[PDB]
């Protein structure tokens, strides 16, 4: 039932993205809603989301691969849902493989750019 | 169940075959309720007596009666889950 | 947009149609009676079916101590064959019918709508998301 | 229930003799054991500052209501009240409170002078069902024990199907034991104590 | 010649909730009675 | 008033989560 | 000779049930056949001497296994050996009591009922029925 | 001049009339037998249940009485004891996971039985350390009514046997009472929770083996000997004779017991 449910409100969630995409393209982003920008930034990380690294290309392509299980899939996706993950960057969950990856991607993007910070607040 | 398939065979009668059931007809099924214990069917059974019928016989009545308040003695006058207290979010639906 | 009355009954009539297993003829018949007369105006559309799952399943009146119908509650599954030979629009059955559908439908009101119109917490949303498909699911 | 069995069951009233009286002693006693426990202390003694009867409190409000009977008059709910409407609310609201902390149970007036949120009205709902239960659960306990039948509940089991639904008769017996000695006791306490 | 059966194989044993008999001996001891057939249904699947 | 009178492999995540988001307000900071 | 064979690592532990169940003689009796014992200790002759002595001794821990942890712990606390006919004696010692306190046909009704959910034969019902009644008078 | 104390714990009359006629007529009256209900050293307790004021109830299968079945085996089953009350009042095993329930405080419960528990774990791993075994199998029953005190058993007990250094393999009842029944040769230590089913599997296994005598440990430090039939509480009065200083008495209760398990009193 879990897996149904996540399942259709995912569905939901990127129809109501169709939707606001268009209105964003007459109306503009700010003539959108709370509730609308919030859908917009959540549907956009589950596009973002949905794309995996298969082991398959990991010649090619150099980035290892990933094999997320079933009971990842469904939790990861739930969690982004309800809003949990609403303070991880976009850009962390694309190409990456299962809730932690999202995660040690935002640590190692949050180191990143602290040295960025010291170099250009220094120089 | 002895009530559903009387009632059904009443309704054949009076809905299909256009013949009205008759005092001895409901007297059956009144006998039905008593004997079962179903005292809430028999109530019903009892109006439909007195509506259609010349009344209802007393003794049925006054037995319907006694099935009624010894399930009020003994705590059965409804099914127990339904007097259970249930919440939003505590309704287990199934 | 304006809801007349026509409106507001059809809206809910077709959330009612969506059924998944077949419904016993009895919680059928009584719930299109109560959406037809009005009983369900007050009540949200999305929340129809958690509406129509306590009116079948549950009794808010036996609940919350408000009984005073003899014979009609919907727990007594042989009142299928009464309802199926004098119609419920009978000066034998429409007394009490009315009594218990005012009943639930004011419980229902007081109780179960107003704390589901008062949810804001995430949690809270999801779960009464869940609540929702498994009604839609079971009656 | 593939397998012969070693030995028959036989009904394990080991216990012939077990007297109604000690079971519910021992049942009263752990009952106040937890209440004590449960609550902790009997609050802090108090000294009364007047002396009065809760009849003489009582029939005082009725005279001090009487006389501005005719100067009362009633009015919607919506409205605002009066000063003898207000008086008389909290006079028998207090009143009932006390009644209804005390024992007496005069569920008529207590939904009147009580009730005044949905909460009250949950709660006196909830107490009003209690209260009837325990009355018929009391009531249907005495016939039982004049009938002679157990006087602990027994559940509605066919042991020949249970027998031959399980495989192995260990699970079997022990579930005939358990219900055996439940049915074998009484589940009461002094209520005369607990009142106390 | 092929497969016969898996020696190693035992059918669970399908456990049955107790059923209580509606009283008000249940209602005021629902709870009780309730953690009794959970009990017992433990005790079914696990052995004792 | 009363209410306040009275009072693991998820726990990594929530680490994560929560040290994940701890460096992203220190960089903020400085 | 595969049943054999699993009937062997099964006693000896090494191969446990797919749900991992006790292994005891009701299940064995179940899966095997009724005759289990025979057949096993035919088959164990074909077998060094060091495992002829483990399959009689898990066999003989088997038979222990048919009674209760209850059982074995009233009835065998003076040996094995006596666990039979202590326990024996015990069941005797309740029918007599039963006997004694509800009579003598609803206690025949009783013994043909419990014979009958026991999975007793019918000459062994009457045995034990008849030798309780001799211990009366 | 000395005293052994017997203690009656759910034992009938003829076993204890037994008893006392068993060290009547070995001792010879040089050690008087008095009657009591709790003891700390030179004590039998004769009966199932379990007496008042013993922390650990450790079994083993002894060499000498080692029945033919079970010749070789050696597996020492410790039942951990929680302190008992009075009969009539609410024992500690069921008020640790009613109170929870009902929302009773259990500061003081769950105090004592933390240190029944480390007592027991403490005995467990010292029987282990000496008999070599790298891990010990805990035993608790996994009902759903004891979901509380099981809880505090594995998180004591493991910390305990964590703490010094072996492992610990979590396990149920039925699975455990029939390997222990049939296959006891590949347990070495095995702890039990403190329920009434753990009791019982400790005395099948006591008296599978041949019939043996449990050993308790009480709070006041001591042990003391514990049986149930006739040869468990013959060889439990030949230990205690045995800790008094007398060894061809307990040579000839022992010898007698192997014989003639039922009427040892009359074989000697």
């Amino acid at each position: 039932v879990d897996h149904y449910n996540v399942a259709q409100d995912v569905v939901q969630m990127l129809t109501k993205y169709r939707e606001l995409q268009d209105i964003i393209a007459v109306l503009g982003i700010d003539e959108l809603s709370e509730e609308d920008k919030l859908i917009v930034d959540r549907a956009r990380k589950l596009v973002k989301f949905l794309s995996q690294p298969f082991q398959v290309a990991e010649v090619f392509t150099g980035m290892t691969g990933h094999y997320v299980q079933l009971d990842d899939t469904i939790d990861s996706f739930s969690g982004l849902l309800m809003g949990t993950y609403d303070q991880v960057p976009e850009m962390a969950f694309y190409m990456v493989g299962g809730i932690n990856s999202v995660l040690e991607k935002a640590k190692k993007m949050a180191e990143e750019a602290a040295e960025l910070e010291k170099m250009r607040r220094a120089r | 169940s002895k009530f559903c398939a009387m009632m059904d065979l009443l309704e054949e009668m009076q809905h299909r075959n256009r013949l009205k059931p008759n005092e001895e007809s409901w007297t059956w099924v009144m006998k039905e309720c008593v004997k079962s214990g179903q005292f809430r069917l028999g109530y019903c059974i009892q109006q439909v007596m007195e509506t259609e019928c010349k009344g209802c016989p007393a003794d049925l009545v006054k037995a319907n009666e006694a099935n009624a308040q010894k399930a009020k003695t003994e705590g059965k006058e409804h099914p127990g889950h339904l007097s259970q207290q249930a919440g939003l979010f505590d309704v287990k639906v199934e | 947009q304006v809801q007349t009355i026509p409106m507001i009954r059809g809206a809910r009539f077709v959330a009612l149609f969506n059924q998944k297993q077949p419904s016993y003829f009895m919680n059928a018949i009584v719930s299109l009676y109560a959406c037809l007369n009005g009983y369900l105006d007050d009540v949200k559309v999305q929340y129809v079916k958690f509406y129509e799952y306590l009116l079948v399943h549950r009794d808010l009146g036996i609940m919350y101590g408000t009984a005073k119908n003899k014979f009609f509650y919907m727990y007594v599954q042989e009142l299928n064959y009464l309802i199926r030979f004098f119609t419920l629009n009978s000066p034998i059955l429409h007394g009490e019918l009315e009594e218990m559908l005012k009943q639930h439908t004011h419980l229902f009101l007081q109780h179960y709508q107003s704390k589901m119109n008062a949810i804001k917490s995430e949690k809270d949303v999801k779960a009464l998301k869940n609540l929702l498909y498994s009604c839609k699911r079971a009656v | 229930i593939s397998g012969v069995s070693p030995l028959l069951y036989f009904p394990p009233t080991t216990t012939s003799t077990t007297n109604r009286e000690d079971q519910i002693n021992k049942n009263t006693n752990i009952a106040i054991q937890m209440i004590k426990r449960y609550k902790g202390e009997v609050p802090p003694h108090y000294t009364r500052k007047s002396s009065a009867t809760i009849e003489q409190v009582e029939k005082e409000i009725d005279a001090l209501l009487g006389g501005a009977e005719k100067l009362r008059k009633t009015s919607t709910d919506d409205q605002p009240m009066d000063k003898l409407t207000l008086m008389e609310r909290c006079l028998r609201h207090a009143l009932w409170s006390y009644h209804k902390e005390e024992g007496r149970y005069d569920f008529d007036q207590i939904g009147r002078w009580v009730v005044y949120t949905p909460e009250d009205e949950v709660k006196l709902a909830q107490l009003k069902r209690e209260v009837e239960a325990k009355e018929k659960l009391a009531a249907l306990r005495k016939r039982r024990e004049e009938e002679g039948l157990p006087g602990g509940p027994v559940p509605r089991i066919n042991w020949p199907q249970e027998y031959s639904s399980f495989i192995d008769r260990e699970p079997v017996v022990a579930k005939r034991i358990r219900y055996d000695t439940l049915a074998s006791t009484t589940l009461e306490r002094d209520e005369k104590q607990i009142e106390s | 010649r092929a497969d016969e059966v898996d020696y190693t194989n035992l059918p669970a044993p399908k456990p049955q909730k107790t059923v209580w008999d509606d009283n008000i001996e249940t209602e005021v001891l629902r709870k009780y009675l309730d953690g009794l057939s959970q009990y017992d249904m433990e005790e079914a699947k696990y052995g004792v | 008033e009363a209410a306040e009178r009275n009072p693991t492999g998820d726990n990594a995540r929530d680490r994560l989560l929560k040290e994940v988001l701890a460096l992203q307000a220190r960089i903020n900071q400085r | 000779s595969t049943k054999m064979q699993t009937l062997h690592k099964l006693l000896t532990g090494e191969v446990s049930f797919k749900n991992k169940a006790p292994v005891k003689d009701c299940n064995i009796v179940h899966q095997f056949g009724e005759n289990w014992a025979t057949e096993l200790s035919a088959y164990a002759k074909t077998l060094p001497a060091e495992q002829q002595k483990i399959i009689v001794r898990q066999i003989a821990r088997v038979k222990l296994t048919r009674y209760t942890v209850a059982e074995l712990a009233a009835y065998c606390g003076d040996g094995p050996a006596l666990l039979d006919e202590t326990a024996r004696a015990a069941n005797i010692e309740q029918g007599v009591a039963f006997v004694k306190a509800k009579g003598v046909e609803a206690f025949e009704k009783y013994v043909a009922e419990e014979s009958t959910n026991a999975n007793w034969k019918p000459e062994e019902a009457k045995k034990f029925i008849e030798d309780v009644k001799a211990k009366a008078k | 001049s000395k005293q052994l104390t017997f203690i009656s714990a759910g034992a009938t009359a003829a076993v204890l009339q037994s008893a006392s006629a068993i060290v009547s007529k070995v001792a010879g009256g040089r050690v008087q037998t008095k009657t009591a209900k709790e003891a700390g050293r030179h004590a039998v307790v004769v009966g199932p249940e379990t007496p008042i004021g013993v922390h650990t109830a450790v079994t083993e299968v002894p060499k000498s009485a080692q029945d033919p079945l079970f010749s070789g085996v050696s597996t020492v089953v410790v039942r951990a004891v929680l302190p008992r009350a009075a009969p009539d009042s609410v024992q500690l095993r069921d008020a640790l996971d009613v109170y929870a329930s009902a929302g009773i405080d259990t500061k003081e419960e769950v105090r004592s039985a933390t240190e029944a528990f480390k007592k027991s774990a403490e005995v467990a791993v010292g029987k282990a350390k000496a008999k070599g075994v790298k891990r010990i199998v805990l035993v608790v029953k996994q009902a759903s009514k004891h979901n509380c005190i099981n809880e505090l058993f594995k998180k004591i007990s493991t910390e305990t046997i964590e703490s010094a250094g072996l492992t610990t393999e979590v396990v149920g009842t039925a699975a455990v009472a029939n390997q222990l029944i049939v296959n006891p040769e590949s347990l070495g230590v095995v702890l039990l929770n403190d329920v009434a089913a753990t009791e019982q599997i400790e005395l099948a296994f006591a008296g599978v083996v041949g019939g043996v005598s449990r050993v308790y440990h009480t709070v006041e430090g001591g042990k003391i000997s514990a049986g149930h039939s006739f040869k468990s509480v013959a060889l439990a009065v030949a230990q205690e004779l045995r800790e008094l200083g007398l060894s061809s008495e307990a040579d000839k209760v022992e010898a007698a017991a192997s014989k003639n398990p039922r009427a040892v009193v009359s074989a000697l």
